[PDB]
């Protein structure tokens, strides 16, 4: 998975988390962790809930 | 209406 679209707003609460708003498109860097994916938005890196995005493919 | 839960933060580490 390379790209995914946010289904809900996600608020980053820890240093390693990537916040986003619903409808934003995240570059997916890791999708092997089933709970938390690693990605990029606004050139910023962080982890976010896999269940908060829908892969685009 | 309400968004789903965020998974436990401990699962950010490897092995979920």
């Amino acid at each position: 998975v390379r790209w995914a679209r946010a289904l809900y707003d996600f608020e980053a609460l820890e240093e390693d988390e990537l916040g986003f708003r619903s409808g934003e498109v995240v570059e997916v860097l890791d999708s092997s962790n089933p709970s938390w994916w690693t990605g990029r938005l606004h050139n910023k890196l962080g982890l976010f809930p896999a269940n908060y995005v829908a892969p685009m493919m | 209406g309400q968004p789903p839960l965020v998974p436990p933060r401990k699962e950010k580490m490897r092995g979920k």
